[PDB]
RNA sequence: UGAAAUUGCAUUACGAGUAAAGAUGCUCGUUACGCGCAGCAGGACGGAAAGACCCCGGGACCUUUACUAUAGUUUGGUAUU
RNA sequence: UUGAAGAAUGAGCCUGCGAGUUAGUGAUGCGUGGCGAGGUUAACCCGUGGUGGGGGAGUCGUAGCGAAAGCGAGUCCGAUA
């Protein structure tokens, strides 16, 4: 996945820019990790970005 | 390559006043000339830069 | 819409008080060692364009007064 | 008592519009373009020179720079000062040279091509050395 | 009962010439009454398709150790750890 | 088109239609009108009454020369040549 279930981080779109500068469309995906979470009392998977995982916005 | 461009700078005000050509094989060492230095405003010894 | 002036013409040509068009002499940017001081003196000045070239430059400048 | 039907333009004030491509008794058929070629259909750009390196590329760029904070001195001359203040202008000022002509809201430098037979006190922004010399020679002064 | 392609024109001969170098139409001559019907294909450089060959301009697709890029595959770093 | 009555192109015929336009307070001339060392407003405001009045912010002319500091009927290169 490339969308964070927390903070809704989503891919950006930009350019491959070679030495000749012949720009080509490309994507920057967020570092989405699928981890086990225990929310309230629910065990389930969630696709969580590493930024949220580092900030602790996700309960494991 | 065999007759490179050499730059004569005054030995007083170290100013690259002139540029010319030598032979490298006929004149391997740096060349000494008395040329007019505009800054020094007279004739000063000019030496090829290293 | 307003007419844009030619960028190279702006950067390269001047217009005098009396409407003359002048440019800088060409051929003195490099390779100056073999050139005599007389040649460099001939190339170091400011040249006045011919009538046709001056008219073309004035058309290229969209009323720009030159550099 | 002109009445609207007596209003006519001055002779030569309304040149007839030339209408092209309307018969061979006028600019007809080819419409003043000749036969074939680029010019038969569109134009040629003024920067184009036929593939030869054009003048605006062969001429070297005048280098240099512009002063970002350059101020331009509105200039007035002693001829103009004498003409517009003939009755021995005692104290000319920026407002006075503006009501004559200096294009106000600018600095009002005074230059010295002229004679200045009268005595005058300029009170302006900057002046040339020759202008100042002529002014004190006539008996006047400058300030600011 | 009833089309068609075609069609600058018309009261649309031949010979030897001449001319954008191959003429019903120009020159010099020769021949020929007016109009139809069935036929034949030598010519009208016959009709049909803005030559499909050639060259010049543009395009397309194809190829490769042409150029510049890229999906993919692969290397290591780093995050997840 | 060097050259076409051309056996080079297009047109069967008539009627209708079918190609140098318009916009910029564009660029540059000219004619003409106004004002004139001055000329001119843009947005907008008023006139629900319009095509008129206001609005001078700006903008061009008023000094040039220099890369520029700058100097200035001079300036720049130069040695106050
Ligand atoms: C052996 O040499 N002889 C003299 C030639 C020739 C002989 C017998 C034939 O049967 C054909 C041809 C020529 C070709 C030309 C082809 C061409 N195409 C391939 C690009 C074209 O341009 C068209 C077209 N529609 O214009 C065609 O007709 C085409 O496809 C076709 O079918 C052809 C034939 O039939
Ligand atoms: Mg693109
Ligand atoms: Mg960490
Ligand atoms: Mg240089
Ligand atoms: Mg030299
Ligand atoms: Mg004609
Ligand atoms: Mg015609
Ligand atoms: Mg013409
Ligand atoms: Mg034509
Ligand atoms: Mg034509
Ligand atoms: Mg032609
Ligand atoms: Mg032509
Ligand atoms: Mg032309
Ligand atoms: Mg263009
Ligand atoms: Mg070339
Ligand atoms: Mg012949
Ligand atoms: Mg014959
Ligand atoms: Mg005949
Ligand atoms: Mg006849
Ligand atoms: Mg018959
Ligand atoms: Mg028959
Ligand atoms: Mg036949
Ligand atoms: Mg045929
Ligand atoms: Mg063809
Ligand atoms: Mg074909
Ligand atoms: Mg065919
Ligand atoms: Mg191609
Ligand atoms: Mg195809
Ligand atoms: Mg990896
Ligand atoms: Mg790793
Ligand atoms: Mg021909
Ligand atoms: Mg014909
Ligand atoms: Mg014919
Ligand atoms: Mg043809
Ligand atoms: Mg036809
Ligand atoms: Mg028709
Ligand atoms: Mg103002
Ligand atoms: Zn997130
Ligand atoms: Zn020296």
């Amino acid at each position: 996945a490339a969308v964070c279930d927390i903070c809704a981080k989503r891919p950006g779109f930009g350019h491959n820019v070679p030495w000749s500068k012949k720009k080509t469309n490309r994507r920057w995906s967020p570092n989405i990790q699928r981890v086990r979470v225990v929310e309230n009392g629910t065990h389930k998977r969630m696709n969580v970005c590493t930024s949220c995982l580092k900030a602790g916005r996700v309960s494991r | 390559d065999v007759r490179p461009k050499i730059t004569l700078a005054c030995t007083e005000c170290k100013e690259r006043n002139y540029i010319t050509k030598k032979n490298r094989r006929n004149n391997p060492d740096r060349m000494e000339m008395a040329k007019f230095c505009p800054r020094c405003r007279k004739h000063t010894a000019h030496r090829e830069t290293r | 819409p307003k007419m844009k002036s030619h960028s190279g013409t702006k950067k390269r040509f001047k217009v005098t008080g009396s409407g003359k068009v002048t440019a800088r002499k060409a051929g003195k940017r490099h390779l100056n060692e073999h050139k005599s001081s007389r040649v460099t003196r001939r190339l170091t000045g400011e040249t006045v364009l011919s009538k046709g070239e001056a008219a073309k430059v004035k058309k290229l400048l969209a009323g720009h007064p030159g550099r | 008592a002109i009445e609207l039907h007596d209003l006519k333009p001055a002779p030569g004030a309304h040149k007839a519009k030339t209408r092209v491509g309307r018969g061979e008794g006028s600019k007809g058929k080819t419409a003043g373009r000749g036969t074939k070629g680029t010019g038969a259909r569109k134009n040629v750009p003024e920067f184009f020179a036929g593939g030869q390196m054009p003048i605006h590329m062969q001429a070297p760029k005048l280098g240099g720079f512009h002063n970002p904070f350059r101020t331009e001195y509105q200039v007035v001359n002693l001829d103009k000062v004498e003409a517009l203040f003939p009755k021995g202008g005692k104290i000319t000022v920026d407002d006075l040279v503006s009501v004559g002509a200096v294009r106000d809201n600018e600095l009002v430098k005074v230059l010295g091509t002229g004679e200045l037979t009268v005595k005058v006190d300029l009170v302006v922004d900057a002046w040339s050395k020759s202008a100042q010399e002529k002014i004190e020679k006539a008996g006047g002064s400058v300030t600011k």
